[PDB]
């Protein structure tokens, strides 16, 4: 998964925001969300995202359906790694799982169950 | 809901 927020800051720049993130918002982690490429439905005007920990899969699903304003008959996919997390999972439990060394975590969002 | 809002994701 080729995440253009890499391009755009360095992995020391990321790496640097990522530690201080967690050690002001422990019960929070920090995600890059990005469009899958190719996928057609809505873009965010945004990358970087705080979350709760506590925060489930589902929960985010719920809140991405209302912000870009899908339509019943739109699906709505994250991959992490390429694979789709489970829907009861919660951010902090796939953070701890799936993190990268810049202490980021990093979520595609699709209408395709294929990356 | 009234705490898990688009708002709360939001980069401090
Ligand atoms: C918005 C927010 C932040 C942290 C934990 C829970 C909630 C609802
Ligand atoms: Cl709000």
């Amino acid at each position: 998964m080729k995440f253009v927020y890499k391009e755009e800051h360095p992995f020391e720049k990321r790496r640097s925001e990522g530690e201080k993130i967690r050690k002001k918002y422990p019960d929070r982690v920090p995600v890059i969300v990005e469009k899958a490429p190719k996928a057609r439905i809505g873009d965010l005007d945004k990358k970087k995202y705080l979350v709760p920990s506590d925060l489930t899969v589902g929960q985010f699903y719920f809140l991405i359906r209302k912000r870009i304003h899908l339509r019943a008959e739109d699906a709505l996919f994250f991959f992490v790694n390429n694979v789709i997390p489970p829907t009861s999972a919660t951010m902090g439990q796939l953070y701890q799982e799936h993190h990268e060394e810049d202490f980021f975590l990093y979520i595609a969002y699709s209408d395709e169950s294929v990356y | 809901d009234a705490v898990y809002t688009w708002e709360c994701l939001a980069w401090p």
